[PDB]
Formats: structure tokens, C-alpha cells, sequence
């Protein structure tokens, strides 16, 4: 702010002001609020809580069976070298 | 006799012969012989095979 003498800035907005209204009042709000609809315990989703496999491992079962059977052919006898 | 011969204009994918005389073609007979290839003298150890 600058004040300049001799033209000085009025020393106030004075008493000639026009009170325009008495509408100043905010009427307090008084209220009762009830949000009470029956609630049912459940919601349907496509899927909740699953941690789906991105790849599975290979998996398997097992079997064996049979017996011990055989047809054989042997090497001929040979002269013994030494000993 | 239903798969081996294709008429002109018909799909020849599964057929053996195709042509104008197809409708009157037929097998006189078919023979097959199956030969099995395997490895013998199945080893046995202290565990068995």
C-alpha cells in the first residue's frame, strides 16, 4: 500500500455503506437417516480366490507287469590258453 | 469299394484311383502280412529285468 499526501486514502470505508440484506442465516439442518434394507449373505462372481495354473507339470500313473522268461544261444567252448 | 474309387469331379483325397470308370471298379481281394520288429534276450540283473 501507498498513501499519498495531500491526496490521502480515505481512512476507512465509512458509515455511508448500504446494508443490503439481513439474509445471513443458515438454518441448521435437522435430519434422521435410515439405510435398512435386508442384506443377504452372498454375492455371485465368476471367480474369486483362485490362483489358476499358468502351466501344469507333466503328471502320470504307473504300471508294470510280467514274468522272467527267455530263449538263449551260448558261445562255443574254446581251448584254454594259460593257467 | 466305397473309399478306393473316386468319380470324376469327386474328392480324390482318400481314394486310390479316380476316373470315368470308377463306379464300376472293385477289389478282387486284399492281403496283408504284418511283421513285428523287436529286440530279444531281455536282460536280467539282481533287480530282475
Amino acid at each position: 500500500a501507498l498513501i499519498n499526501p495531500q491526496f490521502p486514502y480515505a481512512g476507512p470505508v465509512p458509515i455511508p455503506g448500504p446494508a443490503p440484506t439481513e439474509t445471513m442465516p443458515l438454518l441448521n439442518y435437522r435430519v434422521e437417516g435410515r439405510i435398512a434394507g435386508i442384506q443377504q449373505a452372498r454375492q455371485f462372481m465368476p471367480f474369486l480366490q483362485g490362483p489358476h495354473r499358468a502351466v501344469a507339470e507333466q503328471t502320470y500313473h504307473a504300471i508294470g507287469t510280467g514274468i522272467q522268461m527267455g530263449q538263449t544261444f551260448n558261445q562255443p567252448l574254446i581251448n584254454t590258453q594259460e593257467g | 469299394n466305397n473309399t478306393a474309387f473316386a468319380a470324376v469331379g469327386a474328392n480324390p483325397l482318400e481314394a486310390i484311383y479316380q476316373g470315368a470308370g470308377a463306379a464300376d471298379c472293385e477289389f478282387e481281394e486284399i492281403s496283408y502280412t504284418v511283421y513285428q520288429s523287436y529286440l530279444d534276450q531281455l536282460p536280467v540283473g539282481q533287480n530282475g529285468y
